[PDB]
């Protein structure tokens, strides 16, 4: 027996919570109260029969834990975890991470405090946000320095919404971005993918859902995270800890941020005309085009592969299937990285929701990298900061939360450092 | 929350804010006494951003109506939905600026500057959490833009980090109502780059030219520009008053479309809008409006942006659609007109979406976008200044209300400057 | 067994020794009067259950001393240590130090005298006073070149009200705090911060005290004084002279201007809200809002930091969050200062007052280090002398006191290489 603690931070943040909590607990039959030992991960033992998640629902905005607080998972979640702000950031990472952030990161660093003190074995913790939502990126920067000031080495996991290269709710998004990135870049153990083009995309083409909505990004990040968090919530035949995780991808501490992917994406319909086997959903997976990332692997080379089964999968098979992914050319690796392969095997096969987009399936996989492509968007949003920043607008927003434009400008060259590293 | 206060002046104002009411009131089920009966719960959970706790199950509009005369008062209060609103917000004048701004803002708005500034902090201080502000004035006249001076100046000085817009009313270039008028939207200007953080400029000839052609109507009336005037209201202030899967506010417009401090000025937008013999046979689609996106026909303040480019467009829809098609479509805009669209700010287009559309309408669409065509309108604005100042015309009237000449100068200088550093951004 | 001198000078260094007293008789349960051994560093045992402080109360106006003297501490206080003045400098540093101080500075120098007479243990002296006012600049000054002229290498510790950047009550505050320093400069032992703004920036948003009174500021002023004393007044795992204060923090004369700032300002309701560990504490008062000092030390670098810790604290964790806060990089140092660091442990935690602002706490720490931001506002008070003296204002007002301008201007030049010594 051990814990794990999940943060949500912001808009984004609070419904990727709150879609992966209705995964855990329609995986466990958790009804929206709490009732009917692998489930203490994430739920506490109190009382009879009763179950709570261990999380913080924060934002600057009341409008979505509001939003939360009026489902019928009332009973289910504790009142006191949900967290509501007065001012929200509006797209400033610094208005969050100075004006109002600052006030109230004392009550949930406190008691996440707790939450670790009742947890003895906290495995790690959970971030989910968004770099484009100014809470979501300066809130959650400053809880993570604080996290890493207050845990010292311990794991901490981050679920970020990067804003895509042609997708942007906002257009100040770039100073966010890099702010954040700059800032959190030495304490971020690992953060991911999240690109909404490419799942529109995909679940436009995949799941052929013509009008899909923010409940199919929802699950998108539930099933990622299920199937990350299945090897701590369920035995395997090799399961693996989050300590691996950061071990495998983290030789050097500058290059924490692989791609995530998950196969198959496939409706019900769609599933009568399609079973999976080993091989094909690996090389399928493996396409540029199922990647939910919209940087194609193919431009650059691959630092490590990690393989994420659920179900009954043969390890055998695992291992033929990827030595033959091995042989062809499409895939091609470091010099100094020749042995990077992980697998990690679950015998729970992934849940399903009712009436949602994917399909009740006995087997799936979880594609996990850390590709050079990362550098072609990297080095796009830097020459966009570049340009938008050159005649040096909505510089002044940040200035009235009170800092000139330096810190900016060295922001900018961290990142460029980052970018070259490659 | 989040509540914004309204504050009406001049009789265009006043009108612009009573048909403002009217169609909030149609868009969140509220009758013409105030009684609510909306379908939805939608409508009602957010209905104190314009409303108030009301005894006995009602709801008052958060509005304020200043004027320096009574008669549209009356006729205001004597019209429809006149009962919504308690007397106390009706304060009036009683001797008329006559379309002048110095006597609006000096010799009648001391006697008028006590009352707007106790019943806005009323309001503020009634509320829970107020957001912003929003005022409609009428540039041309001259009272009207006084009042507007006034109280976004003692909107800065006493709320200086609660943003807000001011939807004037700028006269039309191509007919002068007013003689003086261009001395009215000489000092309102030079008031606006200095006590507001955000405006869109509202030019009549436009909307007449687009009620006469888009809409094919031979009889054009003030009522059809007050009911397009309130469909921009809806279409800015729907994010924030519904929910949506892009949540938006007037913070949002404000961060992505100011620049510099200076540059505040946008023009705004609304479609679709077609009749009903074209509107059975029109595509009710997404290209359909994208195609009226960007056209100098369904065009607001009566400057071609394809003259000048485009500083950052932002894009609010209410419907049934997702959300690909809005991007794509987007970056179609921008891979066709990027002539007209500037080069150093990519991907200038905001983009958010308000779930529910406005009542009759299964989409509307407001667009919200900065062009420096609007530096042509300050340029001949100025270049009239000159001509009849250099004749040193009407000064009297003025100098009559404790004026000065080197004041106007520095005014001028300041759309000078504005105008200089607009054609710089081009 | 050992004394100390304090001294207070001007309205601000009257009502400062008056709290400090405050705080020293309720620490160790003096009644108004004097009733119930190291309480003996500031009071002398003379009758049955006696004690006075070892104090001198001038200034150039009676009203404070007025004041002092119609308290319910009357009888606490000896009546021939208050002094009364006629002919207030009214904020003139050259007529407080010329015109009035120069024929009452005898009867002061000569009975302090006496208060070392019977303190054979004097480990030093301390001056409580304002640069604003105009008594508190000069006569303190004056003073301060007697002090160190009739003691030679006495220890002499200064605690100084500098006039903020923004808050001044006197528009000719330029005049004395430049001429102030510049007299003073080569015999001030060490010299602190005080800016008011920042210490109603921190009641308002630590203590949450919307409406706060100088008392706040006269018991942070005590507070500071208090764990300053602790070693000197209590026993400990390290005691900490003041002698050491001085050698550490002035390898060379020129630089002997340290920041203070103390942690934490925690109201009862809020202490109810958070307990302290000395990661979190030490991390929070090292943040540059919580110090009261309007100056951001991150502009420059760190000279060496001192830790003040206050009651059961222990010495392995003070180490190892020394030893965190070392690694992060927000915290910079002088490439020939890396090992600056000196650690004092008292086992006195700190002491309450009923009706107060602080909450009454087993442990606390005290945050002392020079950081190179202090040339910042050295920099700006400087540009505005010169903006002010640049048409020659006001300085008529020290003409009259019988002395032409060019004193004020190698005063300027001589703050200036100051400033650029940096
Ligand atoms: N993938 C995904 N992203 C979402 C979803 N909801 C919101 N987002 C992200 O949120 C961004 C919009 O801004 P928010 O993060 O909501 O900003 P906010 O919550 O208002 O916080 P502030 O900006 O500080 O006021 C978009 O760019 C999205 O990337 C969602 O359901 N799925
Ligand atoms: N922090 C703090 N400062 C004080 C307090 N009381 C007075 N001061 C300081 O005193 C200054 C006002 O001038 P004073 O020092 O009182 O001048 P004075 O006592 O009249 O002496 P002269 O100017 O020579 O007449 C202000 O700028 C404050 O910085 C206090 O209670 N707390
Ligand atoms: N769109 C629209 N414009 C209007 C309406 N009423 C008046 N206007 C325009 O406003 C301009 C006059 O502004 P107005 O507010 O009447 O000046 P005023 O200073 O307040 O006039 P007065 O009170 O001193 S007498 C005219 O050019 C007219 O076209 C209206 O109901 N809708």
């Amino acid at each position: 027996m051990r814990e794990c603690i999940s943060i949500h931070v912001g808009q984004a943040g609070v419904q990727i919570g709150n879609a992966c909590w209705e995964l855990y607990c329609l995986e466990h039959g958790i009804q929206p109260d709490g009732q009917m030992d692998s489930f203490n991960t994430f739920f506490s033992e109190t009382g009879a029969g009763k179950h709570v998640p261990r999380a913080v629902f924060v934002d600057l905005e009341p409008t979505v834990v509001d939003e939360v607080r009026t489902g019928t998972y009332r009973q289910l979640f504790h009142p006191e975890q949900l967290i509501t702000g007065k001012e929200d950031a509006a797209n400033n990472y610094a208005r969050g991470h100075y004006t109002i952030g600052k006030e109230i990161v004392d009550l949930v660093l406190d008691r996440i405090r707790k939450l670790a003190d009742q947890c003895t074995g906290l495995q790690g913790f959970l971030i989910f946000h968004s770099f484009g939502g100014g809470t979501g990126s300066g809130f959650t920067s400053l809880l993570m320095e604080r996290l890493s000031v207050d845990y010292g080495k311990k794991s901490k996991l981050e679920f970020a919404i990067y804003p895509a290269p042609q997708v942007s709710t906002a257009v100040v998004e770039p100073y966010n971005s890099i702010l954040t990135t700059h800032t959190t870049l030495e304490h971020s153990d690992c953060a991911f993918m999240v690109d909404n083009e490419a799942i529109y995309d995909i679940c436009r083409r995949n799941l052929d859902i013509e009008r899909p909505t923010y409940t199919n990004l929802n699950r998108l990040i539930g099933q990622i995270v299920s199937s990350i968090t299945a090897s701590l919530r369920f035995d395997g035949a090799l399961n693996v800890d989050l300590t691996e995780f950061q071990t495998n991808l983290v030789p050097y501490p500058r290059i924490h941020f692989p791609l995530v992917t998950y196969a198959p994406v496939i409706s019900a319909e769609k599933a009568y005309h399609e079973q999976l086997s080993v091989a094909e959903i690996t090389n399928a997976c493996f396409e540029p085009a199922n990647q939910m990332v919209k940087c194609d692997p193919r431009h650059g080379k691959y630092m490590a592969c990690c393989m994420l089964y659920r179900g009954d999968v043969v390890p055998k098979d695992v291992n033929a299937a990827i030595a033959t992914i091995k042989t062809k050319r499409t895939i091609q690796f470091v010099d100094w990285c020749p042995t990077g392969f992980k697998v990690g095997i679950n015998y729970q096969p992934p849940t399903v929701v009712p009436g949602g987009d994917l399909a009740k399936v006995q087997r799936a996989v979880c594609m996990l990298s850390n590709t050079t492509a990362i550098a072609e968007a990297w080095a796009r949003l830097d020459h966009k900061f570049d340009l938008m920043y050159a005649k040096r607008a909505f510089v002044h927003w940040y200035v009235g939360e009170g800092m000139e434009e330096g810190e900016f400008s060295e922001a900018r060259e961290d990142l460029a450092a980052l970018e070259k590293d490659y | 929350m989040r509540e914004i206060v309204h504050i009406q002046a001049g009789q265009c104002g006043n009108q612009i804010g009573a048909k403002f009411w009217e169609i909030i009131s149609d868009e969140h089920g509220i009758d013409a006494t105030g009684a609510y009966h909306g379908d939805s719960d939608l409508q009602l959970e957010r209905i104190n951003v314009y409303y108030n706790e009301a005894s006995g199950g009602k709801y008052v509009p958060r509005a304020v109506l200043v004027d320096l005369e009574p008669g549209t008062m009356d006729s205001v209060r004597s019209g429809p939905f006149g009962q919504i609103f308690r007397p106390d917000n009706f304060v009036f004048g009683q001797s008329g600026a006559g379309n002048n701004w110095a006597k609006g803002h000096y010799t009648e708005g001391a006697e008028l500057v006590d009352s707007v500034l106790d019943v806005v902090r009323k309001e503020a201080e009634s509320c829970d959490c107020l957001q912003g502000f929003q005022l409609t004035h009428s540039l041309g006249g001259g009272t009207g833009s006084g009042m507007g001076t006034l109280l976004i100046s003692k909107i800065r000085e006493e709320y200086p980090d609660r943003i807000m817009n001011t939807y004037s009313v700028v006269p039309s270039p191509k007919v002068s109502d007013t003689v003086v008028e261009p001395y009215n939207a000489t000092l309102s200007v030079h008031q606006l780059v200095e006590n507001t953080d955000e405006t869109y400029c509202i030019d009549n000839e436009a909307l007449y030219d687009i009620c006469f052609r888009t809409l094919k109507l031979t009889t054009p009336t003030y009522g059809d520009l007050n009911h397009l005037v309130s469909l921009t209201m809806s279409g800015v202030t729907t994010c924030l008053r519904f929910p949506g899967q892009l949540n938006a506010d007037l913070r949002k417009l404000a961060v992505n479309m100011v620049p510099f401090p200076r540059l505040h000025f946008f023009m705004p937008g609304f479609a679709p809008l077609t009749s009903r013999g074209s509107q059975q046979y029109r595509a009710l689609t997404v290209p359909e409006l994208t195609q009226q996106m960007f056209d100098a026909k369904n065009m607001m303040a009566a400057c071609d942006p394809r003259h000048g480019r485009y500083l950052t467009v932002a894009a609010i829809f209410r419907g049934r659609m997702s959300m690909k098609e809005v991007d794509e479509q987007m970056l179609n805009i921008q891979n066709k007109n990027s002539s007209y669209f500037v080069e150093w700010i990519p991907n200038n287009v905001k983009t958010a979406v308000c779930d529910i559309p406005p009542r009759g309408l299964k989409m509307s669409a407001t667009f919200i976008g900065n062009s420096t065509a609007i530096q042509e309108l300050f340029k001949r604005i100025s270049e009239q200044f000159t001509a009849m100042f250099r004749r040193k015309a009407f000064l009297h009237w003025y100098t009559g209300e404790g004026m000065d000449e080197m004041e106007f100068t520095e005014a001028e200088s300041n759309m000078n400057d504005l105008v200089s550093e607009y054609q710089q951004y081009q």
